[PDB]
């Protein structure tokens, strides 16, 4: 009965109005917005990168998203990084798989 | 009748979902048990390490009577049914063995003998204990599974309670009175049906793939069979050899080869063995 | 006389790219009369050793081993061995050596603990130990960097391979990198790198510095403007 | 319009047409659903299971 405006993944915001139906009257009913935003709460300022610090102010622009580096991992995507890799002298540089579920081979 | 009375709703705390993990549980990862010596080679499932106790965990101590000991464990039952139930609801899958296989591990964890280490099992074994009067270990023993075994008429029609919110019309299925039969021989046939099912997966991907088809995809499905029978092998040698420590006790147990034992009786689908042989 | 052949981890596989058996052999007199090929399951050999040296730091004689076998005969797992030439020893030995067949392949979890409270009251020493677990076979290649460059090797200790306590084939690696207090207390970010064959993309990483790993406090801006939306 | 029509949902879409305009068509929508809310709640967990949403 709520119709869901807008899901921005990344700011895992859920832009969704509902209105309550009201009694036999003149209408007064509440007209509501139904926005269920989710912190990571533990993730860094730059997503891609593992070598950020972590991030403590979240700007969440509603306007926005509505239509910038991202807050949280989505499963569907892969957010992957390289790392080097030394097994002596030489240096190898190897994509790695930050999340799993996400990139797991399907 | 083959159904269930009108049972009051009770109050009844959230529980983790079953399929929120991504690694959807592991077989292969056994936490504690009561002792891997004389019980060597069984096999934990992620039902029984996802069994949500929350419920009787708030009130085990403030409890002071038998008509709540009943009542507490229906209320926890009557969430193991609705968590049971709506994860295999996505599945798509029959539950009654996921119910009847809770109901069974909870008894267990009732009489104490359930085959795990728990600290949460002795403080609901202590408290059962003193709700029905302290005395020596066999005897207490047996007045508790005398206990379950006169008040598991409640536990039971509150899983069905749980059953009959979902299924409706279709007559409520029977007891089966599998409770006489112990919790590794049940462990060893959920782990039989589970790796049966995913054996019937495979072997009719490997099948669509290199029988009618040696190509790059169906040698990756050939490695793919290849590694989860090489990761299934040495859970069938120790829950095999666990069978065959304690092969002599019971009656229905006394077939010799432990395959046929997982065949003749119930819950699987008489497609593979993994025999070494 | 001490002898050692040391199978190619799956480091050696997947950062060389070239699978090389050593067969060592070491702390005993010198002859220089050393000339083995590794030979396969039948009888035709693939490659000779090169590179040895005749001086030790005890005064006796260290051999080492080589080829480049292609690495589908390793996934087959055909046996191998090293025998000798050298004349020392008046009848050849052969270490049969190959990869094990029927072995679980169980993916690691990467896991990181930071060091405990009571250990950075000292504040001379920062110990993090990379925990992983559920991984098979034993063999397990771990890496320590610090914001994207690596460590030297002597920095950090990992421990061998060694049973899980209670799962029937899992095993279990520690690694601890120890490192000053004042570098953690600056947040930088310490992270672990582990290559095992059974990984998804091979590599998996973790970072954990001051602020993740076991933070004393939380602190959020939780700053929202446009309420009225579009 | 009747003001029960308004009630009932009918998307009230406005299209448009001028020269200075890419599509030569701009689509505008007025309903009961979008519009000056009466409540407000917005809802935030502090949750610690990240990278699933
Ligand atoms: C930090 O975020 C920036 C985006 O603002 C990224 O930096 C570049 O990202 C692109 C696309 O992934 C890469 O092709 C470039 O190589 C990145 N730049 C560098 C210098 O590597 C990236 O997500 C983050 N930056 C780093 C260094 O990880
Ligand atoms: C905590 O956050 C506030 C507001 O973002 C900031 O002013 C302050 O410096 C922060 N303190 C620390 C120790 O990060
Ligand atoms: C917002 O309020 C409505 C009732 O007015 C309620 O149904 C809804 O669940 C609320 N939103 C959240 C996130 O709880």
């Amino acid at each position: 009965e709520r119709i869901v405006l807008v899901d921005n993944k990344c700011k895992c915001a859920r832009i969704t109005s509902r209105i309550i139906r009201s009694s036999e009257d003149p209408n007064e009913d509440i007209v509501e917005r139904n926005i269920r935003i989710i912190v990571p709460l533990n993730n860094r300022e730059n997503i891609s990168d593992p070598t950020s610090p972590l991030r403590t102010r979240f700007v969440y622009h509603l306007s926005d998203l509505c239509k910038e580096t991202c807050y949280t991992y989505d499963r569907n995507k892969c957010y992957t990084a390289v790392v080097p890799l030394v097994y002596g002298g030489e240096t190898k540089m190897v994509e790695t798989a930050l999340t799993p579920d996400a990139c797991y081979p399907d | 009748p083959d159904e269930n009375f009108c049972k009051g709703i009770k109050n009844v705390l959230s529980c983790p979902p079953k399929n929120s993990t991504g690694r959807n549980g592991d077989w292969i990862s056994v936490a504690v048990k009561e002792s891997s010596t004389t019980n060597k080679g069984v096999l934990v499932p992620p039902r029984r390490k996802k069994l949500c106790l929350r419920n009787i965990n708030q009130v085990w101590h403030r409890i002071k009577d038998e008509k709540n000991f009943k009542e507490e464990f229906v209320k926890v039952a009557l969430g193991e049914s609705n968590a049971l139930m709506k994860h295999y609801k996505e599945k798509n899958l029959n539950a009654l063995t996921a119910i009847k296989y809770g109901f069974s591990d909870m008894g267990d964890i009732i009489k104490g003998t359930d085959l795990i280490d728990y600290q949460i099992t002795k403080n609901i074994n202590r408290a059962l204990d003193k709700i029905l009067g302290n005395e020596t270990s066999n005897d207490k023993i047996k007045k508790r599974v005398d206990w379950w075994e006169a008040n598991k008429s409640a536990f039971w029609d509150a899983f069905m309670c749980g059953y009959k919110v979902h299924i409706g019309n279709k007559p409520c299925p029977e007891h089966d009175n599998m409770d006489r039969i112990p919790q590794y021989l049940r462990w060893f046939r959920e782990w039989g049906t589970y790796v049966c099912s995913e054996y019937k997966n495979k072997f009719e991907n490997v099948i669509e793939l290199c029988n009618v088809r040696k190509e790059d995809k169906c040698k990756g499905a050939l490695k793919h069979y290849e590694e989860w029978v090489n990761r299934r092998r040495p859970e069938w040698k120790g829950q095999c050899d666990k069978f065959e420590k304690e092969k002599s006790k019971y009656e229905d147990t006394k077939s010799r080869t432990a395959e046929i034992y997982l065949k003749e009786i119930c819950s699987e689908c008489d497609c593979k063995y993994k025999d070494l042989d | 006389i001490r002898v050692f052949a040391i199978p190619p981890s799956f480091a050696s596989i997947f950062l060389t790219k070239s699978t090389k058996l050593t067969c060592l052999v070491t702390d005993l007199t010198t002859y220089d009369s050393v000339t083995i090929s590794w030979t396969r399951q039948n009888g035709e050999a693939v490659k000779t050793h090169t590179n040895i040296s005749e001086s030790h730091p005890n005064a006796t004689f260290s051999a080492v081993g080589e080829a480049s076998i292609c690495e589908d005969d390793w996934n087959s797992g055909e046996r191998f061995t090293c025998t000798v030439t050298h004349t020392d020893l008046p009848s050849p030995l052969k270490q049969t050596i190959s990869r094990p067949k029927g072995v679980a392949l169980h993916r690691p979890d990467v896991y990181l603990l930071p060091p405990a409270r009571e250990q950075l009251n000292l504040r001379e020493s920062a110990t993090i130990t990379c925990l992983v677990t559920g991984f098979s076979p034993a063999d397990v290649f771990v890496q320590w960097m610090q914001r994207g460059q690596p460590l030297s090797p002597e920095k950090y200790v990992t421990s061998a391979p060694m049973p899980e306590p209670q799962a029937p084939g899992r095993y279990f690696a520690h690694s601890i990198l120890t490192v000053s207090e004042e570098e953690w207390n600056t947040g930088e970010t310490y992270t672990c790198v582990v290559a095992h064959e059974a990984l998804p993309n091979r590599v998996t990483e973790r970072t954990v510095d001051k602020s993740t790993g076991k933070p004393t406090l939380y602190n959020v801006s939780l700053v929202m403007s446009d309420t009225a939306g579009t | 319009v009747s003001e029960e029509e308004w009630n009932t949902g009918e998307t009230y879409t406005c299209v448009v047409a001028h020269e200075a305009l890419p599509n030569r068509v701009t689509e505008r929508t007025v309903d009961k659903s979008t519009g000056k809310p009466t409540l407000y709640n917005v809802s935030l967990v502090m949750s610690d299971t990240a990278g699933t949403c």
